[PDB]
Parts: structure tokens; sequence; C-alpha cells
């Protein structure tokens, strides 16, 4: 892909690609509160880096016609205000206040950098990917389940990570300190780069750690102990020694000098650990310490923050942020996603069902599905 | 000396209405139905606390009584937009206001200024101009409605002043259609002599409600006078109290003979009761048990239903009050009537005059006017009268006694639903 | 000690008597203000004439009360004092605004404590128990709370309760709450 | 319920959201707002003296609360006069020193403290039934889970609330929250969520009411404050009010 060629195919896209329809439905649910799609903030990134923020827009025919006139690089969705966003200056200070908003969630590869083996920055590659799997499975648990959060889209960021966006309408009201509150439960591997022991659960594992270790366990021998390979040499079990009370430390090196394969290894640190009992979590501590999710409260917790809208493209990867189907997770392959260039080749190989001649036509269905179980809620209800 | 001495007993100074005999009868309160006029407000029937008025509060019953009375009638001539009194107007405007005078002497055409409310005009007063209104009849604290040109800014030039609207008569419910007249006979305070304490008119007037058994006897105070020669230097032997229970008994016993419900209203004179306006009724005699169903002691202003037959009464001397501050263009008692009726209050003089002591409260409680009433009260130190007011009956019997000389008495018929005619005959007659 | 005195005209010499407290004199000299008249010459007891006493206590409680009601309004500015009975409707945070000046406020002359104060000094000088108690001195105390004065104590109790029947019915003895809290 | 009592005051605790409505007496006025000061200075005292859990703190307050006859203990008998009458007093004399103290923020802060404080000792001495009916009378509708559910969550429970014994578990009832007036709770994991619900037990739930009961009086306070110059005309309470908080008691 040539990113020199983004500004010649970025307008194709948003004239004959980009779902407008079905972003109206999502955006507006269902018309019930008047002024919900009008008061919704969007920002714009153009061309050299330029940022425009507090654009309205009245109904689908005006984003269509401003979005393609601006031809923008980046989307990104924020806060439905009190009044309409273009008209923020013209509301007397302090009355133009974030409403409402969408629970959002930002996992990205590059927070895991320090337990990860096979890339670093903004590199990925299969063996790592095994994490993202895990954490869309961790977290989306507990919103379904400790929360009762029912219409949840999971959407593929398009280079390092995934965004959750939780749109029942009683997470879309959720206070400043509700949203940190759901963050900080949530939450678990707590610290910088500065930390070395990021895990220290009490005696009593809480039902939600003991479901998220449940879920971690049935990935962590594929992901860790054959893909990762976390006990390959001394440079990288040294760490793992390093999370562990010094008291076995020696005991464990020698046993690790004997051992050929690091399932070997994780069997013979078990079985120290075993025998040595308030340490008998601490192999849960350093699972959760390689697997567990590190969220950005901060992305979470306030309500003015602006997430990379759904079918935007990557400035850099060009891949389209496309929706994963929950059930289909273990299937998900972010090498696959279409470009926005295979998807202008496709377009013009060839008025409302363009898109469905495309390889974008099975995540468009995914979100329709998700857009029909929320207008489902929105009239049982 | 004189008033035992008088040659003119009986004799009937004003007549209206139907002829009758030289003598009177009534049913002696047989078939008759004597009640306080049951409208949405509740009635002045016992004490209320005084001494306390915030000018906060005068301010706010003021303003809601022009208010309220400005929206009527603003319905009645569907008046689009009231303007604000103090605003200058060059072309011309309707405005709602009460009329004051622009110093603390009486009222004349030169001293006139109008007052607005606060919802139309902030409470802004400005000075009225009336040499464009070729006719014309204002009293201090008469809510008006005028359109006029304010070109100066500081002088409005009224050029229409709209008329009064009185509040409807009372439609009266088929319940006493076939009850028979009643006779009324009412007399106003003082009741004795200037001189004298001993209600020598008070027993000639019981006498000949026992002579003439009357359906309904209505007596206004002052029953013990304060202005009274004797009350004044502080010759009476006998405390206030003991002379008002020795009236009231004489009342109440003497006219048992006559079985007739006697009405009772206070006044402002009586030395021995609370000086508020409106005044609660009396409330230090109990009547006997064979005299409770017929004495009713009501407030000052009162009206009353007998038998479908609305009465309004005050004890108040209305018309001397107003008469001193009305300024008119070109009957001035009518005139003054007419201004009571329109205004919808008992006592619409504002501020009042220097006799009588208004709670603010308890007036804008008390003093609305439920209907216009059939037959209108209004004792005067003026001379008597029978006036027929826009379809109202007013009835000014005088006073009782008039200084060292006996004075007089009224006594009128009235039936529910007769031809309006429910007055059927009214006589002011001499004691 | 801005209230007026009870002033009584003695029926036989006619002399004004000036009561400001219920006990007069001092030492076993004190006696009930009403036993003896002012003038030494006569010999009349102002409490033999008490329905006079209290027919003008009555009187000047009407008195007082109509001054209350009077309404007059002084403008609080020296250079212009203007007295009015109206009150305008046009009101400053402080109250209503002359009309003379347009720049000052009216000032009730004769407020509503000035009267609940006036009631309350006649209370005061016909209030044996706290005469007795708080401005009687020991010895003058026992001198007075003995026989030869229970014939005045009952007396003094009935003019007192007149001055406080009439504050029973004053607004200045109950608070209405529904006015401080809305 | 002698003569002119009703359903005015059902429980001994209240929000104070109502004001009062009644004609009272100067003395009753003054007599009410001086003993509830000198309620709430003793509550100032205590709190400073010695820890609000201590034992010597509730004896004391206690102590006050009896002298001054405030009510602060239930009774399972019925709506006695006497109680009536003491209930009247606190509603009332709540309101009284609200006037007082809304003048200054400094004065907001300190009566608001005071407040809280009282109202969370009387929590301490509800019992759990009594507990309950407070929390309907102001639709405050914090529950209650059935035995089937809680053995259906057994394990969760156990595991969810710290230092819960088997036994004792089996011997105490939760309640049904919706996550959103937990978060003090949530926020460090220390309570079970299912379906949005966090299941509390019979400590922290005073905390909640507190907070709620906080917001309110703040809320009242600035009313409060907004509404002044309609007492300051009224001579009578002036020197009252305008020096209540610097009055000897
Ligand atoms: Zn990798
Ligand atoms: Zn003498
Ligand atoms: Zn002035």
């Amino acid at each position: 892909y040539d990113p020199a060629s983004l500004p010649d195919v970025l307008p194709l896209y948003y004239r004959r690609l980009f779902p407008f329809y079905q972003y109206f439905r999502w955006l507006n649910y269902g018309g019930v509160v008047k002024n919900y799609f009008q008061h919704r903030e969007f920002s714009f990134t153009l061309k050299d880096d330029v940022y425009v923020r507090y654009q309205s827009f009245n109904n689908q025919s005006e984003l269509e016609k401003e979005m393609q006139k601006m031809c923008p690089y980046k989307i990104d969705i924020g806060a439905v205000y009190s009044h309409r966003p273009s008209l923020h200056n013209t509301v007397k200070s302090g009355t133009f206040q974030a409403q409402e908003k969408e629970l959002v969630f930002d996992i990205d590869m590059t927070d895991y950098d320090d337990v990860r083996r096979c890339c670093s920055s903004a590199d990925i590659c299969p063996k790592c990917w095994t994490l993202m799997t895990i954490a869309v499975r961790i977290l989306d648990r507990a919103l379904a389940e400790d929360f009762g959060f029912k219409h949840r889209l999971w959407v593929y960021s398009g280079r390092r990570g995934v965004h959750c966006w939780v749109c029942d309408d009683s997470a879309r009201k959720l206070s400043q300190a509700e949203r940190s509150a759901v963050a900080e439960y949530l939450s678990v591997v707590k610290g910088g780069e500065e930390t070395i022991k990021k895990v220290q659960l009490p005696e009593t594992i809480h039902p939600f750690i003991g479901k998220s270790l449940k879920m971690v366990e049935r990935y962590f021998e594929k992901y860790a102990l054959v893909d990762q390979d976390i006990l390959e040499n001394k440079q990288c079990w040294d760490k793992v020694i390093a999370l562990v009370p010094e008291v076995a430390r020696e005991s464990l090196l020698r046993e690790f000098s004997k051992a050929r394969s690091s399932v070997e290894r994780w069997d013979k640190l078990s079985s120290c650990l075993e025998a040595t009992r308030r340490y008998s979590n601490i192999p849960k501590e350093i699972m959760l310490q390689f697997c567990y999710p590190r969220l950005d409260v901060n992305v979470s917790k306030g309500l003015n923050h602006l997430l990379k809208s759904p079918f935007s493209v990557h400035p850099k990867t060009g891949r389209i942020s496309v929706p994963i189907d929950c059930k289909k997770l273990d299937q998900f392959d972010p090498f696959s996603v279409p470009t926005i260039s295979l998807i202008c080749s496709e377009l013009d190989n060839v008025r409302t069902r363009d898109y469905k001649r495309t390889s974008l036509a099975p995540y468009i269905k995914v979100f329709e599905q998700f857009l029909d179980k929320l207008d489902q809620s929105r009239k049982g209800e | 000396q004189k008033y035992g001495s008088r040659t003119n007993r009986g004799e009937v100074v004003t007549t209206y209405g139907e002829l009758q005999g030289t003598t009177w009868n009534g049913g002696s309160g047989s078939n008759t139905n004597v009640e306080l006029f049951t409208s949405l407000d509740e009635p002045l029937t016992k004490m209320y606390k005084f001494m306390f008025q915030k000018l906060m509060d005068i301010r706010e019953v003021v303003s809601i009584k022009i208010e309220e009375l400005g929206a009527s009638l603003k319905d009645h001539f569907q008046i689009d937009e009231f303007t604000s009194v103090s605003l200058p107007a060059q072309e011309t405007v309707t405005v709602l206001g009460q009329i004051g005078c622009d110093s603390n002497g009486k009222l004349n055409s030169k001293s006139v200024i109008l007052e607005g409310d606060r919802e139309h005009s902030a409470g802004m007063q400005v000075p009225v101009d009336l040499s464009e209104l070729k006719d014309y009849s204002l009293f201090p604290g008469q809510v008006v409605i005028m359109e006029g040109t304010n070109s100066t800014g500081r002088r409005f030039v009224p050029t229409k002043l709209y008329e009064g609207v009185p509040l409807p008569f009372h439609q009266p419910s088929k319940e006493f259609e076939e009850c028979p007249q009643q006779m009324v006979i009412t007399a106003c305070g003082p009741f004795t002599t200037s001189d004298t304490i001993t209600y020598d008119a008070l027993k000639d007037l019981i006498d000949i409600v026992n002579r003439d058994r009357p359906d309904i006897c209505i007596l206004l105070g002052p029953f013990l006078d304060a202005k009274h020669e004797q009350i004044e230097n502080l010759q009476l032997t006998v405390t206030f109290e003991d002379v008002f229970k020795r009236c009231l008994k004489m009342i109440i016993e003497g006219t048992r003979p006559s079985g007739c419900h006697l009405v009772i209203v206070p006044s402002l004179r009586d030395v021995h009761h609370d000086p508020v306006y409106p005044q609660p009724p009396f409330s230090c005699f109990e009547p006997a048990k064979e005299d409770k169903e017929r004495v009713h002691f009501v407030a000052d202003p009162c009206t009353l239903s007998v038998n479908g037959v609305v009465i309004g009464m005050t004890s108040t001397d209305l018309l001397f009050h107003m008469g001193a501050e009305e300024i008119s263009s070109s009957d001035r008692f009518s005139r003054i009537l007419r201004h009571i009726l329109t205004q919808r209050s008992y006592y619409p003089l504002y501020p009042p005059n220097e006799e009588i002591n208004i709670d603010y409260e308890a007036l804008y409680s008390y003093t609305p006017m439920p209907v216009t009433p059939d037959v209108f009260i209004v004792p005067s130190e003026l001379r008597y009268f029978i006036k027929d007011v826009t379809g109202c009956i007013c009835i000014n019997p005088g006073r009782l006694t008039k200084g060292l000389v006996g004075g007089t008495y009224a006594r009128f018929l009235v039936k529910s639903g007769a031809m309006r005619s429910t007055c059927i005959s009214a006589q002011v007659v001499r004691v | 000690r801005d209230c007026e005195r009870f002033k009584f005209f003695c029926p036989k010499c006619g002399t004004e008597n000036i009561y400001d407290n219920v006990f007069d004199g001092s030492g076993l000299q004190i006696e009930p203000g009403l036993k003896r008249c002012s003038k030494p010459e006569c010999d009349a007891s102002p409490l033999d004439y008490v329905i006079q006493v209290h027919n003008k206590l009555l009187l000047d409680i009407r008195r007082y009360i109509k001054k209350y009601y009077s309404g007059w309004l002084v403008c609080e500015e020296k250079t212009c004092q203007n007295r009015t009975r109206r009150l305008p409707l046009s009101f400053s945070r402080n109250g209503p605004i002359c009309q003379a000046c347009s720049k000052a406020t009216l000032r009730s002359e004769y407020p509503e404590k000035a009267l609940y104060t006036q009631l309350c000094f006649y209370r005061f000088i016909f209030d044996w128990d706290y005469a007795l108690e708080k401005v009687v001195s020991e010895q003058e105390r026992g001198h007075l709370k003995k026989k030869l004065f229970q014939e005045s104590e009952n007396q003094y109790k009935k003019l007192k309760s007149t001055v406080d029947q009439v504050l029973s019915r004053s607004g200045y003895s109950e608070v209405n709450l529904s006015k401080l809290f809305q | 319920t002698g003569d002119r009592k009703g359903d005015l005051y059902p429980s001994s605790l209240q929000f104070y959201q109502h004001p009062p409505t009644e004609n009272i007496s100067l003395i009753e006025f003054e007599t009410f707002a001086i003993e509830r000061l000198k309620l709430l200075k003793a509550v100032e005292n205590l709190g400073v003296s010695y820890v609000k859990n201590s034992e010597e703190y509730s004896k004391k307050l206690e102590l006050e609360l009896r002298k001054l006859k405030f009510p602060y203990r239930p009774l399972h008998e019925e709506i006695s006069d006497d109680v009536y009458d003491l209930r009247r007093k606190d509603h009332i004399s709540h309101f009284i020193l609200r006037l007082a103290y809304c003048q200054s923020e400094d004065l907001r802060r300190w009566f608001i403290q005071q407040e809280m404080d009282l109202f969370k000792f009387r929590f301490g001495l509800l019992t759990k039934e009594s507990v309950q009916e407070f929390l309907k009378l102001n639709d405050l509708q914090y529950v209650a889970i059935s035995e089937d559910e809680k053995n259906m969550h057994k394990e969760d429970l156990m595991n969810s609330s710290f230092g819960l014994s088997l036994t004792k578990m089996e011997d105490t009832e939760f309640y049904k929250v919706p996550f959103q007036a937990a978060l003090d709770l949530v926020r460090p994991r220390k309570v079970f969520l299912w379906r949005g619900f966090a299941f509390i037990p019979h400590k922290d739930i005073v905390s909640i009411v507190l907070n709620d009961f906080r917001a309110k009086l703040s809320k009242a306070l600035a009313l409060s404050a907004r509404s002044l110059p309609v007492v300051q005309s009224d001579e009578r309470l002036q020197p009252l009010l305008n020096h209540l908080s610097h009055s000897y008691i």
C-alpha cells in the first residue's frame, strides 16, 4: 500500500463505500430522543494534520455532503452535547456540557510491549494477536455478565489494537464517576514501566478475577508456552524469576538448567510454587501480568473523548476499522482486513448495493446485525 | 328631653317601590333562612392576628388587586396589550393602573397620578393630565384602564377612560321559589343620645320590631360609640364591656316576642372591639340557648343570603370617605355607589380615610364583593336615601340618633325571583 | 425609653399621674403606684377608680393601634424628609422608594416594633410578679410580699390581663413558618 | 395521636425535605433553635475529642440526646404523642438552624458536617427492620435477594464479601442495588456484580445514604441563602439567626 495513494482513493471510498445509512442508524438511535444526532460531536483530521472539532450535522444528507466535501483522513466520534457543537460559540459559558456518550474501551498492543517478545512498538504478528483475542473475551464477558450491557460493538483499530463501544441507553447516561468506577473494576494490571510486579491479588480471589483467570487458562498454554516461549532462554525467564519471591529463585534456576521445553519449565515452576501456601496465587499473578488487558482509564473516564470512528481508514496501514464478530473472534485476522486500495480496486472492476460486491460486505453485515439488535431493544422496550 | 318630645314619630321620610299600607307586618322569621353568602372565598368569622404588617405584604396585596381587576377588565373589553405607565408613548396606548394624589391633601384634577402594577409597570407612577378627557369620575385607589399618550415621558394624557364593569347579579336557586316576601328592618348606630347612655332610641326601635314583627333586623354599629362625649372624657362608672353586654342583652331579650333573626355588624367606632378592618365579628357575648339560632354575629363587611336574596352591608361610612376624595368632570352619591360596585370591593379607597384601620391581608381576603348585591346597606352621616344603582337597591337609613335628636331606620321587603325586582318596596322611616 | 408612660387624671383633684413602674418609692415607704395620688393634698386612691383606669387603658391602646395603622412614612434622607400616607409600589432592595426625591427609602414613622414595645411597656407597668422579682430590692420585696397589698395585687393582675389580651391578638407571639420556609 | 397529630412523622430519621408549615410561638422557636444548637455543638466536640466509631462517642452522644430530648432510638410500640412531639421538635429545629447557618460558606460547611455526623449516629442505631422501613419511605429502593437466589450464587457471594464465613454467611441476607449507587464499593472490587446489580450485605450502606443526604442538604442551604432577604425584615428573629453561631449555651 502506498500512502501517497491515500489522497487519490479517499474520495471514492467516501462516495461509494462508506456505509452512511447504517452509520446514521447507529448514531441516531431510532430518533427516540430529539436532537440526539443533531447534538453529536464529530472531529475531522484533514491533509497535513489539520484538526477540526465541534462539527455537527442536521441529518444524513448534510453529513454525506460535508464529508464528501472535506475528504478527511481521520474521523472521530465524540459526545452528545447539550446543544449543537457547531453553535458552541453561541452557547453561554458553562451551558455547553457533554451529556451522553457510549462507554468505550481502547486496547492497544503498544501497552503490552514490556511483556511481548515477538514484536515491538507498532509491529504485530500472528504470535502476539492472541493477546487481543484474550482481551475481547475477558472484557466482553464481564460487560455481558457483571454489568449487563447488552449492545457491544467491537471494532478493529486498524493497526495496534481494538476498540469497544458499549451503546446501551444505560451505558450512554453514565456519569464520569460511574465510568471511572467501571474502568477501575475491570482493571487489574496496574503500574508503569518502573514497576516489576504489577499484579498483587489478595488471599480471596474475587469472582471476576476467577473468571478472567479461567478465560486466560484456555489460551495460556498456546500463547505463552508455545508461541511466545516466555521461558526460551535466561534473558527472558530471568524476568519471571524476578516476579516470584527470591526464596525459591535459586531452586528454580537449577531446574531451568535441566529443562528442554518451556512447557516443562512451566510444569516445574508450578510444582515448585505448590510445594512452597500464601504464594499459591503467584502463578496466577504471572499469568495475569502476561495476559490480562491493560486499560487507559483516561480513555474511558472522560465524556468528551474523541475515539476513532468505525469504518475509518488507517493513515498508515490503510486497513478499514471493521467490526469484529464475537462468535467468529477466533477466526479474526488483522492482516486480512480490507485495505482501502484493495476495495477501490474491487470497486473499479464491475447504487445502494455497491459495497456488497467488495470484501467489505461481511463486516457491514455484522454491523447491520448489531444495529438490528439495537432496534429490537429500542422497540421491545 | 328633645328626643322624648319629638312630634314626627313614624314619618316616612323616603319611599321606593310598590306602595304598601300604613302598617307593615312580617312573618316573625318563621319561613326564613339567613346565612352568609356561600362564595369561593371563606368568610371572616373569627379574630385574626393583626398589628404586624410588612410593607412588602401591603405592596403585594395592592399590586394583586390592580392585576386581578385589570385582568377581568381586559377579558371583558378584549384589550390586546397593556403598556408600562412610566414609559413614553408617542402613539395611543392602553394603560392599567390605580389613581392617587401627588400630595397628602384631597385629590383635585391637577394632582392626579396613575400608579401601575408590578407586572406591567414595575410599580412606577406617572402624573396625569385630564385636559383631553371630556367626562371622568376618579377617586384614589380606583383601578382604571385608560387610552392615552405620553409624549414627554413625564405626563400621561388620557384620551379614553374605560367604564367600570359590575359583577353579575346572583341567579337564585328554586329552593326559595315558594317562600313568602321577607321584611327587613335595618338600623345603624349611634343608638343613644349624645348626652345619655340609656339607649332610648334602641328601646323605641325594639318596640317597633316587636310591633311589626320583621323577619330580619340588621343592627350596625357603633353600639358603644368611641366619640360619645361620656366615653372620651372618662365619666363612665362601668367598664366598656359591661355597657356593651347590657346593650346586647337588651337587644336580644327585647326581641324575643318578635322571633326576628338579628344580624349584628360591628363598627370601627365600637370602643370595646378590635380596631381593625375588615372587622371580625363580636365574640364577647354568648346568647342563651333560646336565641342561638336567631342571633348572627357577622363581620364588617358582610354579604348575607336571605332566602336567596343577597344583601351587602357595611358599617363603614363609605360615602363620606369617598365623597371627600372623588373628583368629577361635572348624582354624586350614585356615582360613588357605582364606583363601589364596579371596583368589586367594599372599601376601594386607597389610602383609606384617617378614621379606619386597614389590615391589608384581611382586606384582600374579606372585602371582595362576591356578586352585585340585590340590596346594599350603606349607613352614612350623609342624608338618608334609597337609590337604584345599576339594578342594586342601595339603602342609607341614616343613623338612629343624630346628636341630640332622634334619627331614622329603614324597612324593606325582599323576595327572590320577584318580577329584576327583588326589592318589592323600601322606606326610610323616622324613629 | 421611647415609650409613652401611662397618664391618668385623678377624678377628684384632676392632677395628672404618670405611671412608669409597678411600685413607687424606696424602702418601707414603697407602695404600688395606683395606691396614692401624686398630689400630697389629694387623698384619692386611683385604685378606687379602677374601672376608669381600665377604660383609659383601653382608650390608650386604641390610640396606639390607630397610630400604627395610620401608616405614616417619612423619607430617610435629611434633605427630603417627605411625609406621606401613601405606600408606593415602586421598591428598591431596601424598601419603598420615596416619590419626592426618587433616591431614598421611606421608613415607617411608627413601625411594628414601636407598637409592640408600647404594649409590652403597658404590661410592664402592671406586672406585679416581675417587678417583685427584678425591679424591687430585698427589703422592699419583703415589705411588699405581705398582706395589706393583696387587693392591690389582684387589681394589678386584672389590669395586666387587658394588655395581655391585646398582645395575644398581635402577630408581632406567633411565627408563621410558612412565610419563612417556602 | 392525641389532638392535632398525623402521619407527618413516620420514621425517626428523615432527610429534612419538606419544610414545616405550622404556626409556632416565638418561645417555641427560640427553645428549639437553642436546643439544636446545643446538640450540634455537642456533636462537634465529641467528634473532635473521640473517634466517631468509639463506644465513648456513642455513650456521650446518647446522653446528650437524652438530655436535650431529641429522637435517637426507635420504638416498636406506635407513634406515641410524646414521640410525635420529639420528632416535631427535630423537624422544626433543623430548618430553623438552616435559616441560621446559610449566610456564609464557612457556616454552611460547619452545619453540613455536624448534621451528617448526627445522621450517621442515628443510622448506626437503627435495627434492620427499621432501616428497611426508612429506605422505603424515602424511595431509596435498596433491596432484598431471595434465599433461593442466594443459594444460586452462594460461592460468588462468599468470595465477594471480605471476611465472611460459610455459616455466618448463611446467617446473612444481601440486597440488590444498581451499580451506579455502589461506586465506592465496586471501584475497589469489594462487592460482586451480576447483571448490573451489586449484592451488598447488611456498614457501607450508611455511606451511600449519607452521600444522598449531603447532596440534598447542600442544595437546600444554597436555596436558603437565596431566600435570606425575606427573613432579615423580621426583627424578632434577626438577633437570634444572625448571631446563633456565636451564642453561649
Ligand atoms: Zn508479534
Ligand atoms: Zn388626686
Ligand atoms: Zn425622599
